[PDB]
């Protein structure tokens, strides 16, 4: 059934699984028209499909042209997501296909189940975790490739950079979700934390800076402080 | 008018005949039911006084043979049987009518309720849902499960209703996933009507039979089938106009006949609120919506 704190280590066993987040699929700016009405303008989006064991990120960029002439876009966005995830699974060799797909929002369950009817043995699961994957577009290199896309495009990343050389996938995922939770709660502060020191750079082939083990501990502590703070600044505590 | 003779009534039992019912005391001189209208299927059903568990009964059509009821003390139930000796049966029925040992099927002349509940129900189709080909009548009880229930375990004793499953490859054309899931017209009209049922009469007949088994026996899988067949129509944007008008009449009389006290178990809140207030056909069921709102406004 649903994924929660009780069955959290299952994410890091050797059964291939993917998280699918659809938050950033259908993105709009809201603006005033000349007549003083309101309208939306779509901007490029992305499906965030992540292997939590390996860090492999299948970033399917959603170009605004896919919405042209369509109605009920927030509903279509769920089905488009499910179509693209199903096409991704079909594109993978059988031994790379996931045994479970975990959707971060329950409204993706029926669209994905219907698109995956051909794969009855792939479990489509919700989760009770409040995962911060919406903040993926706060990672500069991911935001950049989404905004620059002129057509539909899949781009492959490892969201853990080289961390798994030194840490386990449980620890890497916990780092990732802490970084993303921070970026979601206070993006400017989080990004200041990550880049304040100019001597630590981001490798061309990486998403995050090249922190030493000790520097990650400092960074990680700064993100927790940020999240706790904002949680005070928010509730006044 | 036809007759169903009872050898005897050895155990106290509530006997139903269609929507009517009466109590028979242990060893009361009861020898059956007379004046049963020709032209309709009927159901004679039983609930023992000592064990309200297992309502059970028999669908039959007196045009298809001479049927009677004999209690079986080994299997512990009232059994329907067929008398092939027509002269035996006429002689046995005339004796019991002369001794006035029978109840009269108590139809008010104004009253079209039973016709309205069984309009599309045919014995031949019942016998394909309830498989026991050596008999002309069909036994149903509270506990029988449906083919679909058995997929999710004795096949001989199953209700072989048509399997409807909105998240199935039968229901969803590759490449039309979102279209077919949000508007089930393809599944209703092409797969089910044209493909499986052949016409809307057979569809309505199975819907009506499922409702009746749900109401008379508390058969849970029948209730599931009834609601699925309603929902399949209401969730289709394209439905023949005559089907919608007939559906509205069908459901109206089902809701009218339902015991007020069984609505909590026989009616699925989600299905009804979706069909009457959200679905494509939310505005096409005027009679049904009006009787539902006046009789069960709590469900909605
Ligand atoms: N003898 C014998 C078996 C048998 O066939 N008995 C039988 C047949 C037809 C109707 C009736 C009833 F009216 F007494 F119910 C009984």
């Amino acid at each position: 059934g649903a994924m929660n704190s009780s069955n959290y280590a299952e994410l890091f066993n050797n059964d291939i699984k993917l998280f699918v987040d659809d938050t950033n699929v259908y993105r709009v700016t809201v603006h005033k028209t000349f007549e003083g009405n309101v309208a939306t303008k779509a901007i490029n989006g992305c499906i965030f499909t992540l292997n939590p064991k390996t860090g492999h990120l299948f970033l399917k960029i959603i170009h605004t042209s896919v919405w042209a002439g369509q109605k009920r876009l927030s509903q279509l966005a769920k089905w488009k997501t499910a179509e693209e995830v199903s096409a991704l699974v079909r594109s993978l060799p059988k031994e790379e296909q996931p045994k479970q797909i975990i959707v971060t929002r329950k409204a993706m369950l029926d669209p994905l189940e219907v698109h995956m009817l051909d794969f009855p043995n792939i479990a489509i699961r919700p989760t009770e975790l409040r995962l911060p994957f919406s903040a993926a577009m706060s990672i500069d290199k991911l935001s950049d490739v989404v905004m620059k896309a002129t057509e539909p495009q899949m781009v492959l990343f490892n969201i853990y950079d080289d961390w798994l050389d030194r840490i386990s996938s449980y620890t890497a995922f916990s780092r990732l979700t802490l970084l993303l939770r921070a970026l979601k709660t206070n993006e400017e502060s989080a990004k200041m934390i990550l880049l304040s020191d100019p001597t630590i750079t981001i490798k061309s082939y990486h998403l995050w800076p090249s922190f030493t083990d000790e520097q990650w501990i400092t960074i990680e502590s700064q993100m927790r402080d940020l999240i706790l703070t904002e949680y005070g600044r928010k509730y006044n505590v | 008018m036809n007759t169903v003779p009872f050898t005897s009534a050895p155990i106290e039992v509530t006997i139903g005949i269609d929507q009517y019912s009466f109590n028979v005391k242990e060893n009361q001189p009861f020898h059956g039911i007379k004046d049963i209208p020709i032209g309709h299927v009927h159901v004679i059903h039983f609930q023992h006084a000592d064990n309200s568990s297992m309502r059970y009964g028999y669908w039959f059509d007196c045009r298809m043979g001479n049927f009677y009821i004999q209690y079986d003390p080994k299997d512990g139930l009232y059994k329907m049987m067929e008398e092939r000796d027509g002269a035996k049966f006429e002689n046995i029925v005339h004796n019991f009518k002369e001794r006035q040992m029978m109840v009269s099927y108590p139809k008010i002349d104004e009253d079209d309720t039973w016709y309205n509940l069984t309009e599309f129900v045919q014995m031949d189709k019942i016998r394909k849902i309830v498989r026991k080909d050596e008999n002309q009548f069909s036994y149903v009880d509270s506990s029988m499960t449906t083919v679909q229930e058995n997929e999710l375990s004795d096949p001989a004793h199953s209700l072989n209703y048509t399997v409807i499953n909105f998240k199935s490859r039968e229901a969803i054309r590759p490449g039309h996933e979102m279209e077919d899931f949000l508007d089930k017209s393809y599944y209703l009209n092409t797969v089910m009507l044209q493909g499986i049922f052949k016409n809307s009469s057979n569809y309505f007949g199975e819907l009506q039979f499922a409702f009746l088994n749900a109401m008379f026996f508390g058969n849970y899988g029948s209730s599931l089938q009834w609601h699925a067949m309603i929902e399949l129509i209401c969730s289709s944007a394209t439905v023949p106009k005559h089907m919608l008008d007939k559906l509205d009449e069908i459901l109206y009389y089902q809701i009218k006949t339902l015991p007020e006290q069984y609505s909590d178990i026989l009616l699925n809140e989600r299905v009804w609120n979706i069909c009457l207030y959200s679905s494509f056909q939310k505005n096409s069921l005027h009679n049904t919506e009006k009787i539902m709102e006046n009789k069960y406004p709590e469900l909605l």
